[PDB]
């Protein structure tokens, strides 16, 4: 189902409208709560002693109404940023008035216009409504795609409407937003209530909604087209908005009389219902994914942390990883040992970092469809995982697996592998420190070794989303630095949001990686061309790994591994968001560092503006070695 | 008619034999709705029990007017133009067409000089032009950029009216032209417009801060009010006075040179409509939210 509300500005009887609209099937009734007419005075007498009462009873619904099914809409003559100085007054103690009434009522949201540039005073008196009591109501900021002057129809004689394109102009009512919201200070409780217009404009001017906290789409019954049979459509560019906007999870809000007069009213809410069901449906991937999006999640350290039973469960249920890894084992036999050398060679494998064997039981079926002899060591640092290492042992594998109770770079090897197997990688590949356990490793690898990932490498990319920048910003913890939050990386299902630029490799690391001088700190500066005007929050952070040969996984968007979703991507923040014009390039800077006890990242803005370096010397965060 | 009539009159309007249409909205309480009245006896008003004709409307009246001698033209909240006409007794008033065709409140209406069509304006932003015999409308006009406040019907030119708006633009109209809309001119929004009923290229309107401005169509203005200027209404004079109501709750009288002739703080709340007596010309009738039917000698 769609959860959707009914738009009214006539309530003549609040019980009769909100059963009529219940019937109709709306989840929930935006309407006055004070007379949108009724325009009251606070300081000149006589006009300020009006006898009450100022509105209705509270007590014409229950509470449950109120909290539940109720969304509060503010007067339209209160008007804050009004040049003269009495209305200026006025509408300050109506919007305290109203928004304070909304809070007494406990309703779940109010409706705010945005339709002029300056909205400055309106900031301010909300801002100071938002700092007064301890209430807990949502503002929908009620914007539209195109601003009601930039669709008026061109029936003006001394006042053409301008035909020359404006590319900043077209975008000129989510500046409004952008204003508003920032002098707000990116409250949370401050949302869009995105109004789609008749004629939608350019993609760009869509595509710059991209990341802002939408609650609401509010659809008027003017730009729904009739079909043969007389029903309400609407456009296949606006089913195409309707479709993303049903993946934000957003309300729909019908606005409006009924313009389809011979049919019900039902028949709007109806057509959203429709396309509801004929939206494809979700994929393997997008089902597990689903309650993940914008989550922000520490990203694991299984080297410095012990995962728990349920942890390596949910990870062992991702088929691909395995099929792929098994493909890749299976590939490296045939390719090590020929067909005639098969009964006399012996192929020493080993899993470094078994966990509870996922690999040790892939490597298994790769020898018996590559049909080649192995012997296999399952080396895992963490004792309660080797726990079920050894009860498999015993039950299933025998002596064929020798289970190990040790660090990978400690352990001293009886006799050298031809492969080292391992899934040491994280969203970023080397968070997780996969470089630094390998290269402790390699010494019992053969001269003539397989590595198994034998490559990996990172990608960046710089994202636009207000919504993951508020959510990071509200990980402020007590005793520590106020804005350590911004200095480390979160893995997170990274959804409302808007990715800037093309991804462009980081950092790479080969295994074996037989260097004179080994030194996996690293410097990498990435220059992103930007083809819209947007404002930069963080780069969302991807990689690729060759297991062996063609044999791959990805989660580059572009390349992404098919249903695999053991890694959800990497999200790098920043402190200050950077507004970033079309055309312009942004640079950012990222360095990987070490000494013996740890490994981090810091990274930097060059361009367009420098922001301050982050997490220098792992300040806010480090990986423990 | 209705036991009992709504706190706030918005609209008084009297036709040739003297009677007053009054229309009322309950702005607070339990029910929004409006209602319509006929007043043979105009002293008796607001009075509900001494009335001629009284019915209930769904919804508040924003504005109405007379359509001749017998029906009423009404803005309804519903986002609805409601045509109402009185029976051959006048005795009660029944609906004729109640159509839904703007997305938001009605705000002002007015009747074009024929008598057969009438112009609306609504929160919707649009100005719409109707068939009050075919119950329909004709044209659907999206010029302004926010709420239409104010449309006002040329006397005596059936293809002309003035509109006014919160986007600052006064407009004046001609439908013979196909770009029928033209920018007079502002400074502080336009709040209400009135046709000199003499001179036809000739009209006055009053702003947000208070001030009545003469304009010829081809300015002279006066800083009248202390607040907005919800109407103006000329006196049925050859030589006409220009009667301004505010929501500062007072009442001026100006002459041609807009200088203060009578002045009335009668009203305890907004003064919302007045109008001139075709009986006897020097008597003027205001409507407030304080639920006065104040009649106004003017000393001429
Ligand atoms: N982003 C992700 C997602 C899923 C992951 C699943 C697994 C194992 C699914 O079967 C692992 C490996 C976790 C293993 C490695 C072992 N480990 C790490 C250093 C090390 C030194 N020497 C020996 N073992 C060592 C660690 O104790 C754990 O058991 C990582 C994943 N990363």
């Amino acid at each position: 189902r769609v959860s959707s509300g009914r738009d009214l500005n006539c309530v003549p009887e609040i019980a009769d409208t909100l059963g009529a609209v219940a019937k109709q099937g709306f989840d929930f009734l935006c309407m006055p709560v004070f007379h949108p007419r009724f325009k009251r005075e606070f300081i000149q007498e006589p006009a300020k002693n009006r006898p009450g009462p100022q509105t209705r009873s509270d007590l014409l619904l229950s509470g449950r109404d109120w909290n539940t099914l109720i969304v509060g809409k503010l007067s339209p003559w209160i008007r804050p940023d009004s040049k003269v100085e009495k209305i200026r007054r006025n509408s300050e103690a109506a919007m305290l008035q109203e928004l304070n009434f909304g809070a007494y009522l406990g309703l779940p949201a109010f409706l705010l216009p945005l339709n002029q540039e300056d909205n400055t005073n309106l900031a301010r008196v909300l801002t100071n409504h938002i700092h007064t009591g301890h209430h807990s109501s949502m503002f929908w900021m009620r914007v539209p795609l195109v601003a009601p002057e930039d669709l008026r129809d061109d029936i003006i004689e001394n006042a053409p409407t301008t035909h020359t394109e404006e590319y900043s102009g077209e975008e000129k009512t989510w500046m409004w937003w952008h204003n508003f919201r920032t002098l707000c200070d990116y409250s949370k409780r401050i949302a869009v209530a995105l109004e789609i217009g008749a004629d939608l404009p350019s993609n760009h001017v869509i595509d710059r909604w991209l990341g802002e906290p939408i609650k609401a789409a509010i659809l008027p019954t003017s730009i729904f087209l009739t079909n043969k049979k007389g029903f309400p459509v609407l456009s296949k560019m606006h089913q195409r908005l309707i479709f993303r906007l049903l993946k934000l999870e957003v309300q729909f809000i019908i606005t409006g009389t009924n313009h389809h007069s011979e049919k019900e009213f039902c028949s709007y809410l109806q057509y959203l219902e429709y396309l509801s069901q004929n939206r494809p449906p979700p994929n393997a991937y997008e089902l597990f994914a689903k309650g993940y999006e914008d989550y922000l999640q520490s990203p694991l350290q299984p080297l410095m942390d012990n995962l728990e039973s349920q942890t390596y469960e949910v990870f062992e249920k991702d088929p691909i990883k395995y099929s792929q890894y098994q493909q890749a084992i299976y590939k490296c036999l045939l390719d090590r040992v020929p067909e005639e050398e098969k009964d006399t060679n012996v192929q020493v494998l080993m899993v470094l970092g078994a966990g509870r064997g996922p690999l040790v039981n892939a490597s298994l079926r790769a020898a018996k469809q590559a049909d080649r002899r192995i012997k296999l060591y399952a080396v895992e640092k963490n004792p309660n995982a080797v726990v079920t290492l050894e009860n498999w042992q015993f039950e299933e594998w025998g002596s064929q697996v020798t289970v190990v109770s040790s660090d990978m770079r400690e352990w001293v090897a009886p006799e050298k592998a031809d492969i080292i197997v391992s899934e040491l990688l994280g969203s970023f590949a080397d968070n997780e420190l996969s470089p630094e356990c390998l290269d402790g490793a390699q010494h019992f690898l053969k001269d003539d070794g397989v590595s198994i990932p034998g490559e990996y490498t990172s990608f960046l990319a710089p994202i636009s989303s207000s919504k993951l920048y508020n959510e990071v910003r509200a990980c402020r913890e007590k005793d520590r630095d106020p804005e350590a939050q911004f200095e480390m990386p979160y893995v997170v299902r990274l959804h409302n949001f808007h990715q800037l630029s093309a991804p462009q490799p980081c950092f790479t690391f080969s295994h074996p990686n037989r260097d004179p001088m080994i030194d996996n700190n690293r410097y990498c500066t990435l220059e992103f061309p930007v083809e819209v005007n947007t404002v930069l929050h963080g780069f969302a952070g991807y990689f690729e790994t060759v297991l062996y040969q063609d044999i791959t996984l990805s989660i580059r968007p572009e390349t992404h591994s098919p249903g695999m979703f053991s890694w959800f991507p990497i999200l790098f923040p920043i402190k200050q968001p950077i507004t970033v014009r079309e055309g312009q390039t942004i640079c950012v800077r990222f360095w990987r560092c070490s000494n013996s006890k740890k490994v981090w990242y810091e990274w930097a803005v060059t361009a367009p503006v420098c922001s301050a370096i982050h997490n220098p010397t792992g300040r806010s965060y480090t990986i423990g070695l | 008619a209705p036991a009992c009539m709504e706190r706030q009159l918005e609209a008084a309007r009297y036709r040739s034999d003297g009677a007053l249409l009054l229309g009322a909205s309950s702005l607070s309480g339990r029910c929004w709705a409006g209602s319509l009245w006929l007043f043979k006896d105009p002293c008796a008003a607001p009075n509900e029990g001494f009335c001629s004709a009284g019915v209930q409307t769904e919804a508040g009246v924003a504005d109405l007017t007379w359509v001749g001698e017998r029906g009423i033209l009404v803005a309804s909240d519903s986002g609805a133009v409601e045509l109402w006409e009185l029976d051959e007794n006048e005795t009660l008033i029944v609906s004729k067409f109640c159509k839904y065709e703007h997305d938001d409140i009605v705000s002002t209406v007015s009747v074009l000089s024929s008598g057969t069509q009438a112009v609306s304006g609504s929160k919707d932003i649009c100005i719409k032009v109707w068939d009050l015999a075919q119950q329909v409308v004709l044209s659907s006009y999206r010029a302004h950029a926010a709420q239409v406040t104010c449309v006002a019907a040329s006397p005596h030119k059936d293809s002309v009216f003035l509109s006014c708006s919160e986007d600052n633009r006064i407009l004046l109209w001609d439908t013979r032209c196909p770009k029928p809309a033209s920018q007079i001119g502002p400074g502080y929004l336009p709040t209400s417009l009135a046709w000199h009923p003499q001179q036809s290229e000739v009209f006055v309107f009053g702003d947000e801060n208070g001030t009545v401005s003469l304009v010829d169509t081809k300015v002279l203005s006066s800083a009248v009010h202390s607040q907005c200027v919800t109407g103006l209404v000329f006196s049925p004079h050859s030589v006409p006075f220009l009667a301004s109501l505010s929501e500062d709750c007072s009442l001026a009288v100006l002459d041609s040179s807009l200088s203060e002739l009578f002045r009335s703080q009668a009203h305890r709340d907004f003064v919302r409509d007045a109008t001139w007596s075709p009986l006897n010309h020097s008597l003027l009738t205001t409507v407030g939210w304080d639920h006065q039917v104040v009649h106004h000698v003017v000393p001429t």
